[PDB]
This record gives structure tokens, C-alpha cells and sequence, in this order.
């Protein structure tokens, strides 16, 4: 069947770039700044 | 103590590029496929 | 003998257009994703 | 273990392209072929 | 004789290609370690 | 002793970078190859 209203394939592409790019800004800033723990929503307790 | 602190602070710069080329061919895959899926639909045109 | 109230011919080529376009949406999602096994669809050991 | 991992869950890129542009060209010619069916029982008409 | 479901050819060159492609990462990692031995796949004798 | 084992466990460096080179030119010839493989079977569409 072919329909023009929904397209599922774009739909989920979509999702999956987003999800593959989402981890770049971390990696980038980590490389930059110089040090692992940058804000507590990476550890718990290092930073103590 | 110095010594000891290091171990749970500091980034490890080999390990840390790896993941940002991953990351990068990841994106472009993806944003070619995202292109692809964009223009399949166009085929049901010819029907009409 | 020629009929107008049913056309087998065009009732055929629609069940094979779609059995084609069926497999086309697993092939770019797994494309686009970068991985074998997205779902329990595909493995029910492999994902364990 | 992480070698290991990677042999039953990745893509082999090299082997779906093939599929893609084999579905690619079968949909096209499925669409050309029901355009033909469908224009087929025209020639009754002249009987008439 | 022209056909769409099976290509030879694009089957062929994959099987080339992966046999090319082994034995780069021995060579590579024969060059990283510095030593011709790293394991007994190598040499049966040489490394008692 | 320590001048004899060396003969037989050493890397020799003259000798793999030329099979690395090798190696390196026979992967892109080899995916150039594919490539071309793949896009070969389009003609037939011109024939439809």
C-alpha cells in the first residue's frame, strides 16, 4: 500500500540522528575542558 | 594524595577521540539515509 | 472473452508491488541505525 | 568480550547497498507494470 | 541474458574484497606491538 | 643467549611497511571495483 500522508520510514530516521548525535556535545566538551567530571549529572560522588 | 586525585578526574585522550570519529561518520550516515527516505515517496506520482 | 467488471491481471500486480516494497523499510532502518538487531522481530537470542 | 560482542550485532555495509538498489529497481518496475495493466482493457471500447 | 535478482558480479567483488581486507589488522598490530609473536596462531615452536 | 633469541621474535620494520602499502592501494582498488559492480544492472530500465 502506499499512502502520501504518514511516512513512517522518514519518521523514524529522524529519531535515529537525533539519537546518534546526542552524545557528540558531551564527547566535545570533555576534550575540550580538559577533565572528566564537568557537573554532577556525571558522577555522584567524585566530585565529593 | 595529588597522585591519587588524578585517577578519577582527568580525561584520557586516547581513548576520547575514538568516539568522536565514531560519532561523526555515524552523523553522515545518517543524514544521507534521512535524505533517501525524504524523497522515496515521489514514485506514486506516475500512477496518476 | 473479455470482462470489464473484474480485471485479474491488474489485481495481481498490486499483491507483488507491495511484497517487493515490504522489505524496503527494514533495509534502511537498519541502514540508517548502524546495528543488525533492532527489535525481538529480528533475533529472540542474539538481543540476550 | 568486546571483539567477541560485535560479531552478531553490527551491519556488514557492504552487503545491504546491493539490496537497496535491488528493491529500488523492482519497485519501479512493479509500478510500470501495473500503469500497463490498468491501461489494458481499454481496447473493448472500439467493439462498441 | 539481463537479470535483476541475482548480480554475480557485485557478489564476486565482495568475497575479493574481504580477503584483501584480513590481513591488514595482523599487520598492523605486528607493527604497534613490535614483536612478531603475539600469540600462538603465529608460531607453534618459537614462542616455547 | 640474549643475541639468539632475538632472531626469531623481532619484528623487522624494512620489511612490513611495504606490505602495508600493498595492502592499502588494494582496498580502494577493490572498493572502486564494488562500487562500479553495483551500479551496473541500471541499464535495463531504459529497455521498460
Amino acid at each position: 500500500a502506499q499512502v502520501i500522508n504518514t511516512n513512517t520510514m522518514s519518521l523514524n530516521a529522524q529519531r535515529n540522528l537525533s539519537t546518534s548525535g546526542s552524545s557528540l556535545a558531551t564527547t566535545i566538551q570533555r576534550l575540550s575542558s580538559g577533565s572528566r567530571i564537568n557537573s554532577a549529572k556525571d558522577d555522584a560522588a567524585g566530585l565529593a | 594524595l595529588s597522585a591519587s586525585r588524578s585517577r578519577i578526574k582527568d580525561t584520557d585522550f586516547a581513548k576520547e577521540t575514538a568516539e568522536l570519529t565514531r560519532t561523526q561518520i555515524l552523523q553522515q550516515a545518517g543524514t544521507a539515509m534521512l535524505a533517501q527516505a525524504n524523497q522515496v515517496p515521489q514514485g506514486v506520482l506516475s500512477l496518476l
